[PDB]
């Protein structure tokens, strides 16, 4: 296995994460933003049904982007929200973030390590409009010398094939 | 039981004069009757042949609300059949593309050739002592396949007139897409598949018709949006002419321009590809279409594209409130893999379910369908009069029925297609019913 | 397509001898038939003249499953307005309550003023050369708004009796919590919404003839919950006598009283208040209606109120099996803020979705609706057979048709009602059956 | 409203020649007229005479999608009731299974006896003042309540015949799993419930005609599977013979066979059980029904049982794309305890809702449900050509139509009866008509 | 940011709520009752819709009251489903609490912390009846001289402005 | 209560699980079958509604078996997902384990703990076909000298009285 860190660097990771997850949850998107390094990179693929043959040999069909964002690329989009002419979050949708199994492992480049989560984010939206989203997300966050974490990047999965819902307006 | 003898489709379009009732929305007989002779006898998009290159690769889509499998023949030929067993009608084949000998029905195990030959029933001497005549239980096939120029069209009826002649002249305002360079076109990594809770026709008139709610609705994206040179401004502040073209229920519409300027959506390096193959581009096609870099179309019914970003949509009915989206993103066969990475990454950032327009055309669709459940709020007339009684035939090259980007000639003749194939048996009289209000219409 | 020639409301219902058949609280066609007679034509409640104190001030709510939005004017009027836009029948208004000078489409840019006019159509001059008429094309306007001690009542129709003579004998029993004081009512602290699956004739029917269910439904409430003096025990246990007034689908019922007690279950501030008002409310109102504050009201179709909870209920329809729950906290303008307090807690407490007693409510009517699903679980008569034959009028100053108050008179006459509407075109059949059915119920 | 007279149902099934369309499975007029006359007049299995044993117990169940219960009388007898009260139809019984003295509705109060009748209605003189006639308002009871064997059937129609007539000749294959010892069968260890999104005739005709499908769907099982001694390799391999019956919708089918074993599937002690008890097998039925271990079972419409593994279901409609499973484990009351643990952990390891066998056939009814959306998916032949034309009866002591197991007779006279039941009115004319086909198929 | 607890600190607390929330579940409800403090506060508001203008200026529409329990109000409600004549709860309705997002931060009154969760409530009644509650909860924990823990307040936010169940029968 | 493990310990088994949790997620079977020890009992009952005296007295209607599987039969149930021949798995299905609400607890066994947690399945299948099992689980881990754990028993809860999936061909 991999050599895992102690008790306090997990405990100082999640609550990391959790912070980040509550400030998503509390519309406080500047500081959301700030909470990022400059050099993130927000990636999301799709999700497809191979042949038998295909998945034994190692060959997918091809795939696709959904989100392929850098720091500016985000900047963009919370702008975006902040005009107020932005038609599909008027009146915002309310999101909760569920983060589960945690698993937090060293890499070879110093002081940056690598999470794995699952996650579970609820979106209500105005008068009966309810979307669960289910996944799992890797990420990476680098430790300052201010004793303070940055996200470095974020790799997200969503289980569905055909995604149900009309848009994604809420950040994962 | 459903009986359209007592509806009466007419009462509810009014093309003369502009007016709509909103219940076409939501009436479910009126959806089963869709789907009986909308869909059923309509052209409809099938693939790109760059999905199916080889023989015996296949593609899994649909047409209408039916599963279809698109398979590659051995002697270079291209075929379509129901993905649906002649035993107890169980699905064939589930994946979404790949190669395949023989497609094998998991429930007792009736085997088809790529061809739609029925090869092998297990213990048939004992099952069938009589004898299984094996050349009546093939799969069914697709009687009218054809491709134009990549894209692959596929028709349940026969006694409908061919892929040119119903195409018409929408093909002259698909060419400048598909025909500028030399090698044609190809798909670029995958497809995006989505769900709208909205009735089909809500996004097929938006496509064929309406320009005008970029100004209002994208105002957002147009401030915030707007490293190599991009377009410096929308295209509708700064461009002199415009024209959008009408006919058969095909829609397109643009603006006109002095240089090859996308919007400003797309990346730096698509519009330095586009200012490189101009020369290329004005070349084959001319001077309108290789300049034309931006605009709206929509093949009737759900084959929908936009130009310069290079992005394709189908649209697929699931019942009367809801739709599902598919979404390609196609570029030239003979560019470089830099220039296809930036072009899908323009394509999925710009018209993504993430992207920064769909999000606004999803979200007022919805809310419409929404708004449709009360009995008050689909009774009441709506207004199709923008630029009403302005048509005109240019005669500058230009072909077909014309008016200013601003104008609903489009969606009328949408709409009136729409009723004249629901409310008429036999393709003919559809042509004729068209011919008549396409005179009525000029006079 | 929906045909009510083929349906016959009068077998299902037996208002003679006390038999319904449980059919009607499952039928889609019928709900579609209701959709359009019953809610299309009879007085609906929109919101409380407290709510929109202002000039500019709005609300948004229901009329049937239509939106709609109150808007109070500019000279001190009230007006509503069908809340879709007349392009593309888009939301204008998408907010709870608040202030507002225009309404803006947000799908294309139309605007409207607060009394319904179109005021801007953006490029007008381009988009419409041959020229739009702004008058044609305003909001659809409620033709009949009128407001009674506060609350206003909203008609899509015009040829129905006026608010006043809807009411008929029910105001006498409605100025009993309207009026108990100088200065008028108002609403305390917001809206409960909330979701029940169940037809909406269910609650209408318990509300408007059910104080029976209370001795058995709410036995474990009587127990637990019975720091001021409050109620000793149950009314009904003490009550001297009791009274139900039905009529028109209007219903009432309370018990006989002689001292100014609530229910046990409302808390002591309240009980202290309403026997400190006592002697101006029996100085206004007189002795009976002064001495009531427990009981069950019902005007038809949806409006339900309870007196000395001071709780206001509003149910709108969503299809032939679900309702949807609006409730109300309504205090005397001229109380304390301690007072008003105690009125919130208290009301919240009792009939919230988390209250003592409407938990058993919902849960019962669910259950009902569950188990009408089966073929023979809908075509099992019932019985409506309690008081039958023993209705008269008093001759002390309570008018209408009475019985005791263990009876089913209201719901039957609801029924009737309900059944009239139904299978008649114009009001004055209505009223003319009314007449025949009120004279045959005497003899 | 449901009118069948537009409808036309033996254009669908063409059971001369072998031919269906799948529209059967989807149509929602054609669900209503099944709940109104398939379930309405046919014997429907109840529970086993081991879960009602002593006076005073209940067990609560459906009858088509109809809430019933099952009590066991005083005297010894056994009844059920529509467990809907006679005032708002609210539920009387919510439990499982349990010993009861009286059914109280929770709503009001009103409180049935055991045996339907109504014994106590609160405030009866006050709220009845002219009197209530108990005796008509008591519980809704089925006129129809047979035991077979340990098996209870009930009948809502009174016209239709006897249990016994109504079996018929499955009867003769019903004792071969019913009859096996001395003291009649158990069920052991409670019922096993879940919903499949696939209409009811799918089950039903694969339980009643489908032995093919084993061989290709459970290979994976067969391969995987196969500490006592169990069979060596699946039946078919080494069988010297095969028989199915069809006749009156009833179907049953296994292979002949020299030796008491079972199924690969079985634990080794069910099948050492088997071998111990062939004697006294052999000694009540006889030679052919000792040797039955292994096969299928359908009685019509919907009680399905499997001989080895000793399984029950029964199939309860839930609309026309959804249907419920209730699962049982039967075995003998005569066994040990160890062996009704040995027999229940096989039942539930093979047969569950995780268990190796039933997950392909879920999930093929499921992907064929889905298919049929589309409105060419539903209007495409079939093939039920299987066995056609070799139809005999057997004259060594089997009765019946026969066939060899692998044909589809009684798929067809499934069919046939279903077809027969939907269009006729009197039973008497279905009598006639199955009659006239069993007539026919023969010549 | 606030002088958080150390990592025992966070575990006890954490601990507790998990015990809390399997007493809720294991249909315990005296149990639970006793786990509670006196001058317990047990609240939950409605949820609206403003304008954009109003959430600018920080304005929102009125809200009300759906729980606003004492001890005693608890006390009385359990006793209400002791009396087995409470047809809201008969058969009683099989719940699971799912906790997450565990921040734990101290308050200037002594041995008093305050504790931020999400929650999601799966609430499964007879025969095929499901419902999710998400949310977050703002609860408040009292440490005794005894080394026990017991609740102080709970603060309860649903994120559904038309809640789609009909009743709340139980408690979250 | 009981005489509960200290920090550590907790970490350890709950990383334990996760990796458990995602080595399903990450359709490695295999390597799971090896995660367990051999006397693993893995068993799982129906949930059925009782009367309320049958509730008061204690007595239950009669329950039956929908998991009961040694080592051999998780297996013999892996080697028929191996075949590529079981079309009830053909495409995969692709499912997320959220594990929360972990509770650890010693044993009079030496090296033997019990842990019960709470669990959401989410098992996404091909083209818009969605599941939520929620439920409890009582499971046992074993401490091996090398470090290692190893799953000695597991005991599933799972709510529905009536399962809306018409089968369960993942493993909880």
């Amino acid at each position: 296995m991999s050599a895992q860190v102690s008790l306090e660097l997990h405990h100082r990771i999640s609550q990391f994460l959790f912070h980040e997850a509550s400030l998503l949850d509390d519309w406080k998107f500047r500081d959301w933003l700030a909470q990022l390094d400059e050099e993130i990179r927000y990636t999301m693929r799709t999700t497809v049904n191979a042949q038998t043959r295909d998945r034994r040999k190692g060959v997918q069909p091809p795939t696709t982007w959904i989100f392929n964002d850098t720091k500016d690329q985000l900047e963009r989009r919370i702008a975006r929200l902040e005009t107020g002419m932005a038609w599909a979050e008027e009146p915002p949708s309310r999101t909760r973030h569920l983060i589960s199994n945690c698993q937090i492992s060293e890499t070879d480049i110093p002081n940056v390590f690598a999470v794995r989560v699952n996650y579970l984010l609820y979106r209500a939206q105005k008068e009966r409009d309810e979307t669960f989203y289910v996944g799992t997300r890797f990420d990476k966050v680098r430790r300052l010398e201010d004793d303070n974490w940055r996200l470095l990047e974020r790799d997200i999965v969503l289980d569905q094939a055909v995604i149900t819902s009309h848009n994604l307006s809420v950040l994962f | 039981m459903t009986t359209p003898s007592d509806l009466n489709i007419y009462q509810l379009i009014d093309t003369q004069n502009g007016r709509v009732t909103p219940r076409i929305y939501t009436d479910p007989d009126i959806y089963q009757l869709e789907l009986e002779r909308i869909f059923g006898r309509c052209w409809l998009f099938l693939a790109h042949e760059s999905q199916i290159p080889k023989p015996g690769d296949f593609f899994n889509t649909y047409m209408g609300e039916d599963a279809v499998v698109v398979v590659r023949q051995k002697d270079g030929s291209i075929k379509a059949f129901l993905n649906q067993c002649r035993h107890r009608a169980m699905r064939v084949s589930y994946a979404d593309c790949g190669n395949t000998r023989a497609f094998t029905c998991p429930y007792h195990g009736w085997s088809y050739g790529i061809n739609g030959e029925l090869i092998d029933v297990p213990l048939e001497p004992r099952a069938y002592p009589q004898g299984l005549c094996k050349s009546h239980w093939g799969l069914n096939e697709v009687p009218c396949v054809e491709s134009y120029k990549g894209l692959i069209f596929g028709n349940w009826d026969t006694s409908a007139p061919g892929l040119r002649d119903y195409l018409g002249d929408i093909a002259w305002y698909l060419d400048g897409m598909l025909d500028r360079r030399e090698g044609g076109t190809e798909i670029v990594g995958g497809v995006q598949k989505w769900v709208i809770n909205c009735n089909w026709k809500f996004p097929a008139e938006q496509f064929a018709s309406d320009q005008y709610h970029a100004l209002f609705s994208h105002a957002s994206a147009v401030q915030v949006l707007g490293g190599d040179g991009q377009t410096a401004r929308p295209v509708w502040e700064t461009a002199k002419d415009a024209l959008q073209f009408g006919q058969d229920g095909h829609g397109s519409g643009f603006f006109f321009t002095e240089k090859p300027d996308a919007n400003v959506w797309v990346d730096g390096a698509v519009s330095s590809y586009y200012r490189e193959t101009y020369a290329e581009a004005e070349q084959r096609l001319g001077e309108v279409r290789a300049l034309r870099l931006a605009g709206h179309n929509n093949i009737f019914p759900t084959l929908s594209w936009l130009n310069g970003t290079a992005t394709l949509r189908v649209w697929h009915p699931r019942g009367p409130d809801q739709v599902e989206v598919w979404a390609f993103c196609i570029t030239d066969k003979a560019a470089s893999d830099e220039v296809k990475a930036a072009f899908e990454n323009s394509a999925t950032r710009a018209f993504g379910p993430a992207g920064f327009l769909e999000q606004d055309d999803s979200e007022n669709w919805c809310e419409i369908q929404k708004l449709l459940k009360g009995h008050r709020a689909r009774n009441s007339k709506l207004c199709l009069e923008m630029g009403l009684g302005q048509e005109k035939r240019r005669d500058d090259g230009i072909p077909g029925i014309t008016n200013y980007i601003f104008s609903e000639t489009a969606a009328r003749g949408m709409y009136q297609r729409w009723a004249d194939l629901l409310s008429s048996e036999s393709w003919q009289e559809v042509l004729d019913k068209t011919a008549a209000y396409q005179q009525e219409v000029m006079k």
